[PDB]
């Protein structure tokens, strides 16, 4: 966790993260992206 | 990242402190003032030259830096000669006016003024009254610097110093002025800048901030208006540079406004550069800031430029390259250079006209006021952190390759290259050739087998050729010079024919010598009257002959001589087209063959051993002489070989033997191999194209940012050019221009990289990181495709199997193959056709980004092939264990034998069909190479260069039926490294230079280490005798089907044997082949002459040659036994007693003395090894120093003599010298001195000749001294004791 400072906008151990679910944005990406033959064209 | 031209450094590094402003005490600037010398206490010659006190340029500091010169001293400027004068004098009076009116003694304790004393000190010396300034000299540390100026009195009108309410309007310094002899011309004298001038700026101090906005406000008709943000100097200033501009730095005269930015822009960047933590600095940047009168929107004029750079190396940013502590006009022209070229303005920190914006996350810490505003960029991409400066490279470095992963695309890496590679690039060759020769005795009359000189191998065709002779003679040049070494390498062999014994003598002591052919005089003459050749006797004298002898008559050898006999006639003229050449030749030899006396010594040069010539010197001289042997010489690529004749005495019968064609044939089957070799290089003086396959191909860029994760072009033509270049080198340079600064990136392009580069499907990244690192300037770049010295004999060989696995897996049917224990970077995917699927692995991980080759093609296994593991799921019909197998019986601790025991069942179960392992067995010998292997015997291990690597091997034959035994239906055979150095393309194909002379050794350092080729397709041989015998009938049974085949065994890549059953003409011995019905095998009645490892060829009628299993014939039992004679029968006369020594015939002996690490041949009169066809026998002359030197019977080959057996003689070593008979006392050797002692006393000296020499002594009849050299002086009797 040690501190790194811009190659990312946020540090891990950062001032006041917080992990918390909220049962309202269930986590995620993209999985299902379609290529089906007919569907992709 | 980089602003316009100019690049800059990743880490960002400043100050991190400021020193609180000490005003100076009025003593200290009375003692700084009035020192001995002011030179470095106020003023400082920028440029002092040693020689003589002169100096172009002076930088001056603080009571001086103020003053400004008034017209009369600018016009006439002074030397720095008066000018030290000057001062050291003005400024001492001046301390007195001022001192005068403020007694030190009473207050010295009271700062002065920084403004004032400037001022007060500048007026003084332009001789203006002052008579005001004095008033307040001096003010207290509350009060402001620059408000003591005002509070004291609001004065506007001593020119130069006008004092309003708010601010206080003076001439800025001159931290420059010129002495005579100045001039901005020479990019050497320091820059300036422009303050050698009096009037460039105008220094505006203002009390407070209102104050300032109405100064700015008027004073905003001015071109711009530059002021120090942080911490100025003496108070808040406000330069405002006059108009003009300043001539030199550009070619576009720069603004005097634009100049100022750059000195300081070039100073924030210089002190960032350095700046440290532990340090503290006045202020936390030097750059400047335009203030008014500024275009903030464009980016066209050099300020504007220079101003958008500033914004940024306020936060620490520095300079790739290095900025000079004493920035010279060169340089700083070479920084406004890099200025102009087009760029991107930096974005990060957007301007404004009275803050600067700084990172909260940067080095810089704000000094207090309003000009500071802590701005944060959306996304900065520097990190903090500095750099320790290293020096010049004094030479191109070369940059090994490591790949990112990102990867172009063939198309778009190929004209990026083709963007900025220099192209018609012009390249040196220097010389790929250094060595000695490469001599090869051959003996026409020691082969006892007819060979018709009708059917000789006649001169090939191509020879005579614009093509080939244009590289034959190409290849000559490219040798770093040749008789010198020719010459005395057809003596080195003629001293072997040197028989001293009256029975029949040849080249006996004072023998006469005819010499053909002279430049001064032949190098080669004031040796052989030197008697320096060890071995050959001195010779009476010399007669030389030939077209420019300069010293003897001039003869044509065509036609006949007017001249007497000689025992030795050595001709060496050149016979250059071809029949009438032939007839030169013929009748030269001739000529050459009359001049020796009858029984001497003719040696000839044949150029074109033609199968035409060898029919009319046969059947000519068929009589002329006793013996003949070949001694091809080759310094360069040419077929002119050396002929010696025996004793011409007139009834001999030299007729044409099979050592002949063999002798003959070796040499073309090498000319094509050296020929072959050469095409890949271009001639002299020709313009690089694409088209010469050794061509130097590199890529300029001009101040290249490479960066990583971005495919701009100056990082995308790196890719490319390694491409282009992988086995090679890459050597990187960054010359400064006083412009850009230009990065060339060469390498030799050579034919290993175009089949590696043609596997490749993609061209990958480099990590650009090193590149980036680098930031010194190193030497410019060469160009040359030659590297200067002989590449390690260790190299000959390697290069001596790229060129074998190469040949081997072109072979089309080989499918996929697999390397156990490739590089850390597969070397081999150069040596397979860019179609085969070759599956490399190694321990270590691959260098090369695997992923750019087509995965179908190419494949990488990691863990090492000596783990049982690894073989799960790798099937290859063939594997290739080169260079590794050895290192994982070593790794792996174990026998060498047991260890190939377990991994070629595991190539079996592979699925391997063909296997390559560079095995380290000594087959020829168990003698080991003196620097590069040394073969440890209590166990089996080798010392590959003693030490550096230690590796198990196993025996010829030990191993030989191990492997037999695991694969019992396969066929083995034995490539080694071919004495026709038809590998040549590898070591001259690449660039490396070599000696010719090493080829020997690597022919040497193959048979150490040969590759057993194993071949489970085909049935294996049947060889009678196993560890075969040389001379003696061995039966060799090939299993082919087809009585229809054609079998040609071939023996250092030269066949010697071939032809049906039938008819099979052998040159390796009586060979008698007939295909035998029942067994349906070949059987081979064959007996050999030469030892050596036979590939075995059965080729049927249709189809390609078919390898099938090697046998080798193994040298002679080597040992010496002499028939030494009793004490008595034995003599210390002049006749030298003579002990017949037993050895194989196949080893010709020489005595000799071991001195230093090579043998030294022996004179001849001392000790020979006197033949008689019965017999070769030791004759020796017993001399007092022979107790004390040994002599050694030694193996003569064209490799230094005494390798083979070097045996010493202990007993002519222990002979006792008696009492009643005379001794003859010689001399050790050429650099030893030595003195008698009879019965411990001093009885006389060898080393000094006794002025008159003792009762009963005197010179003998004969030189027998070991050194042939000295005399040998012969005692009565006694009981002399020789010591050396
Ligand atoms: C420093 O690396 C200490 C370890 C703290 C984080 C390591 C990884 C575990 C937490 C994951 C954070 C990112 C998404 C899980």
């Amino acid at each position: 966790g040690n501190v790194q400072t811009s190659v990312n906008t946020y540090n891990i151990t950062g001032d006041g993260n917080s992990f918390t679910p909220t049962s309202d944005m269930t986590s995620t990406a993209a999985p299902a992206i379609d290529l089906k033959p007919g569907v992709l064209n | 990242a980089a602003v316009f031209g100019i690049q800059l450094v990743p880490k960002l590094n400043t100050s991190t402190t400021r020193r609180t402003f000490l005003p100076l005490r009025f003593d200290l600037l009375l003692d700084r003032l009035q020192s001995t010398n002011l030179h470095g206490v106020l003023y400082r010659a920028l440029d002092f030259n040693p020689v003589d006190r002169s100096a172009t340029v002076i930088q001056t500091y603080p009571p001086l830096n103020a003053w400004s010169p008034h017209h009369a001293f600018i016009e006439n400027p002074l030397d720095y000669r008066d000018w030290t004068e000057f001062i050291h004098d003005r400024a001492l009076a001046f301390v007195g006016v001022l001192t005068q009116r403020y007694p030190l003694t009473q207050n010295a304790q009271r700062y002065t003024n920084p403004l004032v004393l400037g001022a007060a000190f500048g007026d003084f010396l332009n001789a203006r009254s002052i008579d005001i300034f004095l008033d307040r000299l001096f003010y207290d540390p509350t009060q402001d610097s620059p408000i003591t100026a005002i509070t004291k009195f609001p004065y506007q009108w001593t020119i130069d110093s006008n004092v309003t309410t708010d601010s206080v309007r003076t001439s800025a310094g001159c931290k420059y002025i010129t002495l005579y002899g100045y001039d901005p011309s020479r990019p050497s004298t320091p820059a300036t800048y422009g303050k050698h001038r009096p009037t460039y700026a105008t220094v505006f101090y203002y009390s407070t901030l209102p104050a300032r906005s109405r100064l700015l406000a008027n004073l905003a008709a001015g071109p711009t208006v530059l002021e120090h943000f942080d911490s100025p100097t003496y108070g808040p200033h406000l330069l405002l540079p006059q108009t003009g501009d300043v001539l030199g730095y550009s070619s576009s005269l720069i603004s005097q406004a634009a100049l100022l930015m750059v000195e300081s822009v070039m100073d924030a960047l210089r002190d960032n550069a350095n700046a440290s933590a532990s340090t503290a600095v006045t202020r936390l940047d030097q750059s400047y800031h335009p203030v008014t009168s500024f275009d903030p929107s464009t980016f066209n004029t050099l300020l504007q430029r220079a101003t958008n750079l500033a914004l940024l190396a306020v936060q620490g940013v520095q300079s790739e390259s290095a900025i000079p502590a004493i920035p010279t006009m060169s340089d700083v022209r070479s920084f406004v250079a890099r200025l102009m070229a087009e760029g991107d303005p930096q974005q990060w920190f957007p301007y404004r006209v009275d803050q600067i914006l700084y990172w909260p996350e940067s080095p810089f810490v704000p000094p207090i006021g309003p000009f500071y505003a802590p701005f944060r960029p959306v996304n900065f991409p520097f990190t903090t952190g500095s750099y320790t400066v290293v020096p010049d490279a004094s030479r191109p470095l070369r940059l090994l390759p490591q790949y990112r992963n990102a990867t172009i695309t063939v198309q778009q890496a190929d004209d990026a290259y083709e963007d900025t590679a220099l192209s018609p690039l012009i390249t040196t060759h220097g010389f790929c050739v250094t060595g000695g020769v490469f001599t090869s005795i051959y003996d026409i009359s020691g082969d006892p087998t007819a060979y018709p000189p009708a059917q000789l191998v006649d001169a090939p065709n191509d020879y005579f050729d614009r093509e080939r002779m244009a590289r034959r003679d190409l290849f000559r040049r490219l040798r770093a010079p040749r008789s010198a070494i020719k010459d005395r390498a057809v003596f080195d062999f003629l001293a072997s024919l040197v028989n001293p014994t009256t029975a029949n003598p040849v080249l006996d002591t004072s023998f006469s010598m005819a010499y053909l052919g002279a430049s001064d005089e032949p190098v080669i003459l004031a040796d052989i009257r030197s008697g320096s050749i060890p071995g050959l006797p001195i010779p009476r004298r010399i007669v030389q002959f030939g077209y420019d002898v300069v010293h003897g008559s001039l003869l044509d050898l065509s036609r006949a001589v007017p001249t007497g006999t000689f025992g030795l006639v050595y001709a060496d003229l050149d016979q250059v087209d071809m029949p009438a050449a032939n007839r030169a030749a013929i009748a030269m030899l001739g000529t050459a063959l009359q001049m020796t006396t009858a029984g001497g010594v003719s040696v000839l040069k044949v150029n074109f051993p033609t199968r035409a010539f060898w029919t009319q010197v046969f059947n000519l001289y068929a009589t002329h002489a006793t013996t003949l042997h070949l001694v091809k010489p080759t310094i360069v690529n040419s077929s002119e070989v050396f002929l010696v004749f025996g004793g011409r005495q007139s009834n001999g019968a030299l007729r044409s033997t099979t050592a002949l064609q063999r002798a003959l044939l070796s040499l073309y089957a090498r000319n094509a191999a050296i020929d072959r070799a050469v095409t890949h290089i271009p001639f002299f003086g020709v313009p690089d194209d694409g088209t010469s396959d050794l061509g130097i191909d590199a890529v300029r860029l001009f101040d290249p940012m490479f960066s990583d994760a971005v495919a701009n072009l100056p990082s995308n033509a790196l890719a490319s050019l390694v491409s282009r270049v992988v086995p090679s080198s890459i050597m990187f340079t960054r010359v400064p221009s006083n412009g850009p600064v230009s990065t060339t990136i060469y390498g030799k392009r050579t034919f290993l990289s175009n089949r590696r580069r043609a596997r490749l499907r993609d061209v990958p990244m480099l990590i650009t990181t090193t590149l980036v690192h680098q930031r010194r300037f190193t030497t410019p770049p060469t160009f040359t495709l030659f590297s200067s010295e002989a590449v390690p004999v260790t190299t000959l060989v390697a290069a001596g199997y790229n060129s074998f696995i190469s040949e081997q897996t072109r072979n089309p049917n080989l499918a996929h193959l697999l390397d156990l224990g490739t590089g850390p970077e597969c070397r081999i995917l150069s040596l397979i056709p860019p179609t085969l699927q070759v599956t490399m692995s190694d321990s270590r991980p691959c260098a090369e980004l695997m992923a750019s080759f087509d995965p179908a093609l190419t494949a990488y296994v990691q863990g090492d092939y000596s783990t049982a593991a690894f073989w799960n799921g790798i099937r290859c019909d063939s594997a290739t264990a080169i260079f590794t197998i050895g290192a994982a019986a070593a790794a792996a601790g174990t026998d060498l034998i047991a260890f190939v025991q377990q991994l070629i069942p595991r190539i079996v179960a592979a699925g391997g069909t063909r296997m390559w392992l560079q095995l380290n067995t000594p087959l020829y010998e168990v003698s080991s190479l003196p620097d590069l292997i040394e073969i440890d015997l209590r166990d089996h291990v080798y010392r590959f260069n003693g030490g550096e690597r230690v590796e198990p091997y196993a025996d010829p034959v030990p191993l030989q039926q191990a492997i037999a035994a695991l694969l019992p239906a396969a066929a083995l055979s034995w490539h080694t490294l071919s004495p026709t150095c038809d590998w040549l393309p590898y070591i001259i194909g690449v660039g490396s230079p070599l000696n010719l002379s090493d080829i020997n050794t690597a022919i040497s350092y193959s048979r150490l280490t040969p590759i057993l080729h194993i071949d489970t397709t085909t049935p294996p041989l049947r060889v009678n005798p196993v560890p075969t015998p040389l001379n003696q009938q061995c039966a060799i049974r090939i299993t082919s089907l087809d009585p229809a085949a054609v079998l040609s065994v071939q023996h250092n890549g030269v066949e010697v044997i071939g032809g049906t059953p039938g008819n099979v003409i052998s040159v390796a011995g009586a060979a008698a082949l007939q295909y035998i019905l029942a067994n349906q095998e070949f059987l081979l009645q064959f007996t050999p002459t030469l030892p050596g490892i036979f590939d075995v060829f059965l080729t049927t009628l249709g189809q390609p040659p078919v390898p099938r299993g090697s046998f080798t014939i193994t040298p002679p039992p080597t040992t010496v036994a002499l028939n030494m004679p009793p004490p008595r029968q034995l003599d210390f006369t002049d006749v030298g007693n003579d002990a017949r020594i037993t050895c194989d015939p196949y080893y010709q002996l020489a005595v000799c003395i071991f001195k230093d690490g090579q043998y030294v041949r022996v004179n001849p009169e001392k000790a020979s090894v006197v033949t008689n066809a019965p017999n070769r026998d030791l004759h020796f002359v017993l001399d007092l120093a022979d107790n004390h030197v040994l002599l050694y019977l030694c193996d003569v080959t064209p490799s230094g003599l005494g390798d083979r057996i070097a045996f010493p003689i202990v007993d002519i070593y222990r002979i006792a010298f008696p009492r009643n008979t005379p001794v003859r006392a010689s001399l050790p050797y050429t650099g030893g001195g030595a003195h008698l002692t009879s019965g411990g006393n001093p009885f006389m000296s060898l080393t000094t000749p006794p002025a008159v020499l003792p009762a009963g002594v005197a010179l003998a009849a004969l030189s027998t001294s070991v050194a042939t050299q000295y005399p040998t002086y012969t005692l009565p009797a006694g009981v002399y004791e020789y010591v050396i």
